[PDB]
């Protein structure tokens, strides 16, 4: 690494770190940007409570489809007794 | 040899894999010789100039 | 216009980043959850020396 | 947005799941005590014809 | 989704085969009520849930 | 670790060459949906420019 | 003398793409993959001792 | 680790994006900077002269 | 698919190129319907003289 391109590297970490600490500014402070980010972090909350609920419904699911199993077995075993004999 | 006859292995799957690549290649070629956007770049270069020229 | 691109294409990163970072999370928290090849070779060594020498 | 979306969209498939399933295991639990009777009737037939 | 999947398939199982078991089962009484008289009807309830099984 | 830290490198070979002779394949064949789903995408973006 | 950048980036990227998906898929149980070839090799290791 | 990577390409586009956008303005006559310095430094060679 | 993401910056890198390219061409014309450089070896010959006398 030359001292030319260590320079150019001082220079674009300058200008790289100036640009995100300017875009933590506009986006912490100018009201569009404020808004669509908190619209997106309101919009996570619902998000989340949307995965309890499919959460509860899915060991919910499988609870029946668990009984709607355990029955199914059940009136195979009441048919091959009246398939056998009648 | 013993990991040397594993790694026979390797290079042999690997020299696989190009000849793979190089049908799979071989036959795309094939598809487009049947029948005879790069300039499209350099056209809608010419325009959006003469727009900011004019 | 091509800075406001690849400002994209650093955002896609650090969440590939950070959506490999959480497959490992959780990856991690089963392990530590319920309750070992590893020592097994060292074992595997331990008899194929402890043999061949006898 | 679109995420929330399909997220509630799948929720919605198994709301469902659970139900198409809660009511057959009842809806077949009724052909159960038809079948039922009619065998009781079919058998307490023919073991008198009358 | 993925603990999902399956239990949505596993269930179209559980349905198509008690849905089968029941046709049987029920063929055998109208085979058997027309070799020899009698009667009933499903009335409602259970006629409403044969729209489910077929 | 260099023992693995070799591997590592060869294993991303491995796996770049697994996946991306599958999916070539594929769009070889006509499946895979993302060979023309994407140029889609941004042919119409170029459009949408123009 | 463009995309010899961009090929290098790409492969970075298609491995992204790839990696991701499939990981995920592998935490989750499907994939198929990941539970059959260390049978395999550990059924090697097995035939081995 | 990341940026680190983009930061470098990044240059390369903000470079690409300002000079592309100058010199078309300076091939039209506007810009002004490309008609203004070369006259300074030549005017400082004539000063020399 | 940031495989995508990348075909679009190959794209726009294309065009850049291909900007420049016209910026260029353009230029080259320009001249064509029509230098400090010989001026820099003369502006040595005199001062080397000058300095020589």
């Amino acid at each position: 690494s030359s001292d030319l391109e260590q320079l150019c590297s001082h220079v674009n970490e300058k200008i790289g770190n100036i640009k995100k600490t300017l875009s933590l500014r506009n986006c912490g402070q100018e009201p569009t940007l404020k808004t669509v980010l908190n619209k997106i972090g309101d919009e996570i909350i619902v998000i989340n409570e949307l995965l309890n609920k499919l959460e509860l419904e899915i060991q919910y699911q499988e609870q029946t489809n668990n009984s709607l199993k355990e029955l199914c077995e059940s009136l195979e075993e009441d048919y091959k007794d009246i398939e056998h004999l009648k | 040899g013993h990991m040397e006859a594993e790694v026979d292995k390797l290079e042999l799957m690997f020299q696989k894999a190009e000849s793979d690549l190089d049908y799979i290649q071989y036959r795309l070629e094939y598809e487009i010789k049947t029948n005879h956007p790069v300039t499209l770049l350099k056209e809608l270069s010419v325009i959006k100039s003469r727009y900011q020229t004019l | 216009h091509m800075e406001a691109e690849v400002d994209k294409l650093e955002l896609m990163f650090q969440k590939a980043e950070s959506d490999l970072d959480y497959i490992q999370y959780r990856l991690e928290y089963e392990i530590k959850t319920n309750h070992n090849p590893v020592t097994l070779l060292k074992e595997l060594s331990v008899i194929k020396s402890r043999y061949q020498t006898l | 947005q679109t995420l929330k979306d399909d997220i509630n969209i799948l929720l919605d498939k198994a709301r469902l799941e659970n139900q198409e399933g809660i009511d057959f295991i009842k809806a077949t639990k009724v052909l159960m005590e038809k079948n039922s009777m009619d065998i009781m009737k079919i058998r307490e037939y023919f073991q008198k014809y009358g | 989704y993925a603990r999902f999947k399956p239990v949505a398939v596993e269930q179209k199982e559980s349905k198509s085969r008690i849905c089968a078991t029941v046709k049987k089962t029920m063929n055998m009484i109208q085979k058997l009520q027309k070799q020899t008289d009698l009667e009933l009807s499903p009335l409602t309830k259970e006629e409403k849930t044969a729209a489910e099984q077929f | 670790d260099p023992i693995r830290s070799f591997c590592g490198k060869l294993r991303s070979l491995a796996s770049t060459l697994d996946c991306e002779t599958a999916r070539l394949q594929r769009a070889l064949d006509g499946e895979e949906s993302d060979f023309e789903d994407y140029p889609m995408r941004i042919l119409y973006d170029l459009h949408s420019e123009v």
